[PDB]
């Protein structure tokens, strides 16, 4: 069965860039019809969709963060890598990686990791 | 964004109570895809509604939903101690693939 | 007196000719809209049986009779299937059902374990366990009486009035017909060649009298050319012989 | 309530040839002095009608039904009171019950749990009574009931000199159960053989049963060692047949002729006449029928690969 | 028996029937007037369509003439609409022979993709290969039978 | 705006070139069948007079529009002759006409002295009486509003 696990640094300097990984285990991402996306929720406010990638190498990013984020996949090790740039204290949030389908928008969510900005 | 949702709703255990998520009809479009998730603290949320008045495997029959003209209403019957959580609305939109709903916390006594 | 919504009664009406004109013509009936049939073609439609459902409900819960409607009345108290054929009539019943100080003889069920299939009736009023802990004896924690009496009195506002709702249901031609519409007779002719239809048969031959006697079963007559030459007069039971002009 | 009479004095069934019975009015139409050919469900002439006689002696078992029946009762003292019909008669399938014992005619279609030997008489009194009136002990789920006006009947227990003969036809047109009736008085013929008579028969009633029916029993009217009155009843069967009927000037059936019984009757029917002249006449075609049937197809199994075509990703 | 498969928009499924005209019934898939067998079509929106849209599906728009029934081959050479000779890249009076789809879950009916399978065969003239399920019996001889 | 059933609007078309392909473009024209001519051959024929009529009815009464059928809308409001030439087109408009609060500007007749021949109007709204008692003024018993 599928577990979504997030890994990466929690404290980041604002000038420095951020990298994050989600090591999904339990589905082959190459199956036709399944995607995977990223959702962040800053404390005190609602969630925020980041981006999502498809099985056949089709990538969809957020309307504002096209340059900020980049996504890539590795089905051999069953991992996905996301890169975020020039983050802000408002951007500090809990991050989740999630399976995505068409009928059911989002079904299973990873436990997530906190991200905060300081020195 | 341009989508809203009332945050707090209150009721009494053993009875039925409802909350709604509301937005603009143009952004969500003709096709609804109304969805609702629950989130108690200290672990990740899961899905309880994926289609109009529809619930996947691992059912909880007390759940119910209904899609009005511009809103989606979630109704709960026979409340117990598990209601004290935050419930998020989520619908497909046209100009972007956004939901951006605040979520609905529940109160009971 | 009508039955409760959770304990309604259903009666079978058949083997008769129903005059739907007077029921449609009676003023204080409000709801009249038929889905599987026409609201005026009830005088030329034949069915194996007609199913009638009568009960008293609140005015605020009348619109939930339609298929696919969900609600407190529409999930625990009364249900209809998703392929309903027929129509319902509803009207105000605060004039008669309600008392001077409020008639509390009308009740409805509140708490149930699950949702039952359409057209199922239950009478037990045992307390439902809201919580996970079983309870026994009398009313206590996590379980209470699943029935609450209606509060229906004339001084109540709009929407509090009890409404009497009736349901007309019938099957569409899968058994010998029993309920059919009425017919009307106009004018009469004797020994003359005119255009007329008798019992579904057109005829223009003159009806006459002859030594023949029709047996109590005999009703029609033909000739060498296999064309109509004798019928029973619908108006009076006299013997007739038919031949054209 | 029932009594196990047992001690079944079951004699071999009687068989009689049916000379001219089974004719009635097929249509509700008036025809005057016309020879008319028709085809329907009929009882062929000289067929083996099954006859049971009750007198100690008691012969009224269940009998198999098939596609309409012709019932004849030869009586003088009103012994036979009704009929049993159906397929299983064992509280699981609806079954026909007709009774005319005392007050009215009653007809029901219900799944009764009949006992081993239900009966109405078997009574000590010579005049006797309807002992064990409710022959059926239960009625599980049935709503097919009716009661109507009585029929001509007799009184007291009398044996011999049968002066009444009631002939009914019970036909099943696609579940529609139609009862037609006729009665002949002043029968001086001995009950041993069917009399030489031709009589038209009249229509009465139709009913919507629409049920599986394949066997039947009669109903007639202390049990251990009782001598009953003579009771003769005949049952015959029907099948698709074609006849020719002769109407008179009044409009009543006076004679009928079969068309597929004998070559002489065949040539009588094919000429729309009843008599014929000397000579040669051409008649129906002559053909045979197959003894069985055979089929042949390639012997392979190799299930077709449909699923992956539709389920292709 | 042979089957044909593709994905077409639901707004043009009516063109599959013989005797129709249109963009796809003239330049993509023409069905002969005399046709045996039949076609099966159903909605496929949960699988084929994508939230950001699907663009890997192509359909021809321009051809010099209506193609004969049951044509399968495709040529991706450049097309010129006007009389001006055209080479290299397209442009004025030069239109690319094909075009893509766009499928969103937010689209209404008549735009979601559909999956279509077409069956056609001839009837009992050659030794048959595909046959239905039925028991085989013994071959009797010299007797009136029903074969 | 489309007028009511009893007030169908008649339109004149004359001296212009007609293309029916633009009619086919709109998706919800799922009810398109013609009697006197084949629908696919309208592009190579000439006419002498054309008429267009528009109104809105219930979904279940569209089948009643075709000539021959007996009923309420086809005997009291608008009907076609048995030898009618032409055809009808219908499509869903709940997105436009239907309202959450309810659009109540569409009416129709239930009661009339007798049925009427095809292709005329009936505007008078005098109440219809069924009983022998002469009903004057406003609605009473056995005398109701036709609309
Ligand atoms: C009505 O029910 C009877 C009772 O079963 C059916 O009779 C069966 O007929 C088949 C025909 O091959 C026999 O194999 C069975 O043995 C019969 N039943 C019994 C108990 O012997 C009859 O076919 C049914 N008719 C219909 C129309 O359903
Ligand atoms: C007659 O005896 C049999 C035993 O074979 C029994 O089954 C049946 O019930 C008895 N009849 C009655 C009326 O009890
Ligand atoms: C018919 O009955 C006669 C006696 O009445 C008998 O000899 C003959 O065998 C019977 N035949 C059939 C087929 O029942
Ligand atoms: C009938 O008579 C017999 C003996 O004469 C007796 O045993 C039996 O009880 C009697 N039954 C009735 C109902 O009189």
């Amino acid at each position: 069965q599928i577990t979504l696990k997030e890994s990466g640094p929690t404290l980041v300097k604002p000038t420095q860039t951020l990298t994050l990984t989600c090591n999904f285990s339990g589905f082959s991402l190459n199956t036709y019809g399944v995607g995977v996306g990223w959702i962040r929720q800053p404390p005190g406010k609602a969630l925020e969709w980041l981006a999502l990638i498809y099985w056949d190498g089709d990538e969809r990013y957020g309307p504002f963060f096209k340059n900020k984020v980049t996504i890539a996949k590795d089905t051999s090790k069953n991992q996905v890598v996301l890169t975020m740039t020039n983050m802000d204290p408002v951007d500090t949030a809990t991050y989740y990686c999630a399976r995505h389908l068409i009928p059911t928008i989002f079904d299973y969510w990873g436990q997530g990791t906190l991200v905060t900005v300081s020195s | 964004s341009a989508l809203t949702q009332p945050a707090s709703v209150s009721g009494s255990p053993g009875q039925s109570i409802t909350i709604s998520c509301t937005g603009t009809s143009s952004d969500v479009g003709g096709s609804n895809y109304v969805s609702w998730y629950q989130h108690h603290p200290d672990r990740a949320p899961k899905l309880l509604i994926y289609e109009v008045t529809n619930r996947p495997s691992g059912v909880s029959n007390r759940f119910s939903g209904s899609k009005s003209a511009n809103t989606a209403s979630l109704t709960i019957s026979g409340l117990q101690a598990e209601d004290e959580a935050d419930y998020y609305c989520s619908s497909y939109t046209t100009t972007s693939t956004h939901i951006l709903f605040g979520g609905g916390t529940k109160l009971t006594v | 007196r009508f039955a409760s919504v959770y304990a309604w009664n259903r009666k079978r009406i058949s083997n008769c000719v129903a005059d739907y004109s007077v029921l449609y013509n009676l003023a204080p009936f409000f709801t009249f809209k038929c889905y599987g049939v026409s609201p005026t073609k009830l005088n030329d439609l034949c069915f194996t049986n007609v199913y009638a459902d009568s009960f008293v409900i609140r005015g605020d819960e009348v619109r939930q009779i339609a298929p696919g409607q969900t609600g407190n009345i529409a999930d625990y108290n009364y249900k209809l299937p998703d392929d309903f054929t027929g129509c319902v009539i509803a009207w105000n019943s605060n004039k008669l059902d309600s008392k001077v100080s409020g008639n509390y003889n009308y009740l409805y069920r509140l708490f149930r374990k699950s949702n039952l299939k359409p057209f199922e009736r239950d009478i037990s009023t045992e307390i439902y366990q809201a919580g996970n802990k079983p309870c026994n004896g009398v009313a206590g924690f996590n379980c209470y009486f699943p029935l609450r009496s209606y509060s229906f009195r004339p001084t109540y506002g709009v929407g509090h009035q009890p409404y009497r709702v009736v349901v007309l249901s019938f099957e569409l031609l899968h058994a010998p017909a029993t309920v059919c519409g009425p017919k009307k007779s106009t004018n009469l002719v004797k020994n003359k060649c005119v255009n007329f239809n008798f019992n579904g048969l057109k005829g223009t031959g003159v009806l006459t009298e002859s030594n023949k006697k029709f047996l109590p079963f005999q009703q029609f007559g033909r000739d060498i050319a296999d064309t109509t030459d004798a019928v029973r007069d619908p108006q009076t039971l006299e013997i007739l012989d038919i031949t054209p002009c | 309530q029932c009594v196990n009479l047992t001690t079944r004095t079951q004699l071999p069934p009687a068989y009689t040839n049916s000379f001219t019975r089974g004719v009635y009015y097929p249509d509700k139409v008036f025809r005057s002095s016309v020879l008319h050919s028709t085809q329907d469900l009929f009882l062929p002439f000289f067929s083996n009608v099954t006859w049971f006689h009750v007198i100690k002696r008691f012969d009224n078992p269940v009998l198999p039904f098939n596609d309409g029946v012709y019932f004849a009762s030869i009586e003088k003292s009103n012994i036979i009171r009704g009929w049993i019909f159906g397929t299983t008669l064992d509280s699981k399938t609806q079954s026909l019950l007709i009774v005319n014992n005392a007050t009215n005619v009653v007809i029901k279609v219900c799944e009764f749990q009949f006992c081993n030997d239900p009966f109405l008489d078997h009574k000590n009194n010579k005049s006797w009574m309807e002992s064990e009136f409710r022959v059926y002990s239960s009625a599980n789920n049935c709503t097919f009931e009716y009661v109507s006006q009585p029929f001509l009947m007799d009184l007291e227990g009398k044996q011999g000199n049968f002066k009444n003969l009631r002939e009914f036809v019970f036909k099943n047109i696609d579940g529609y159960f139609k009862i037609y009736s006729k009665h002949t008085p002043i029968l001086v013929r001995e009950p041993e053989d069917l009399p030489q008579g031709f009589s038209a028969l009249e229509p009465l009633v139709d009913l919507p049963i629409g049920i599986n029916i394949t066997r039947f029993q009669t109903l007639l009217a202390s049990s251990s060692g009782w001598t009953a009155g003579a009771a003769a009843y005949y049952v015959g069967y029907l099948q698709p047949r074609t006849f020719l009927l002769k109407y008179n000037e009044n409009g009543t059936i006076t004679d009928a002729v079969d068309c597929a019984l004998d070559p002489l009757s065949e040539t009588k029917c094919t000429l729309k006449s009843f008599t014929v002249e000397k000579g040669i006449y051409q008649t129906s075609n002559f053909r045979v029928q197959p003894t069985e049937s055979i089929v042949r197809f390639p012997n392979i199994t190799n299930l077709c690969p449909f699923d992956e075509v539709f389920n292709a990703t």
